[PDB]
């Protein structure tokens, strides 16, 4: 109830007996880890504005409490969003290409068919020829 | 969205997700206030975590 | 009368003969939840304005004493906007194709009656000259 799907099963993954400061993890109330807090709320509320971070995403922010989750919520919801325009620019290009894509199948069935349109006057200049000759 | 994150994150928010809570639950900041009590008055300050 | 329609409904699981700090929630008034009542409610104001969160939604936000409840309701209107904000880009993207569309088989029909009109004046010129033949 305290930990989550994936918190629970780090006790699976061996080891778990070394102390957290074996594995890089340390206690620390210290002047770095809260300028490294008051930065990234900072950063949060400046992404939360020019609209880059969602509603949804900064109040999980605000609801963390371990300054690696709320970096790895900076990360993810700039890169679906970064995606999200990448492909909206890719959809618009494609979308003015597609009309000028029908353009120019309408055009050049125009084209086809005046030259279709100009033969069978010509053609028939021949037969209008050929009756009265009899 | 756990393929983003990283083994020593994983590890970090257990670790958080552990301490955050018991220090809420028993509130451990009046139990470390009692323990300076103690350390003005002996020079000591002592702790058992079972 | 005290209690929401939900919160009568927890009682039928087998957990509420334990205390409330076995499953995750504590009583706290310190710092750490004073700070999240403010950056709940200002972020519900910068949601109010730029037409994020309704008028409804935040009278909810001043009357709702939990600070988990008003984040499932930031939440909660903040992906109703979304969804509406795409789907009306998706309703003007096919409207300017479907005005396409049918821009695109007008002028084929303006394409098609001018191939069948040409040859009719010159199937009625056979005629002509079949004619004065006799
Ligand atoms: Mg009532």
């Amino acid at each position: 109830y305290i930990l989550s799907d994936t918190s629970t099963r780090v006790m699976e993954i061996d080891g778990d007996e070394f102390a957290e400061a074996d594995y890089g993890l340390v206690v620390d109330n210290s002047n770095g880890t809260q300028e490294l807090q008051q930065k990234l709320d900072t950063l949060a509320q400046a992404a939360l504005q020019t609209q880059t971070l969602s509603f949804s995403t900064i109040t999980k922010l605000y609801t963390s409490s371990s300054l690696a989750e709320k970096q790895r919520l900076i990360e993810k919801d700039e890169k679906q969003i970064r995606e999200r325009q990448a492909q909206a620019q890719k959809e618009q290009l494609e979308a003015q290409q597609q009309i000028a894509a029908m353009q120019q199948q309408q055009k050049e069935a125009e084209l086809l068919q005046k030259e279709e349109a100009n033969i069978r006057d010509n053609q028939t200049k021949i037969i209008i020829a050929q009756i009265q000759s009899e | 969205d756990y393929y983003t994150y990283e083994w020593q994150d994983i590890r970090e928010v257990r670790a958080n997700e552990l301490l955050n809570h018991y220090i809420k639950e028993y509130d451990i900041p009046l139990i470390f206030n009692n323990g300076f009590m103690d350390a003005m008055t002996c020079g000591e300050e002592i702790y058992q975590c079972d």
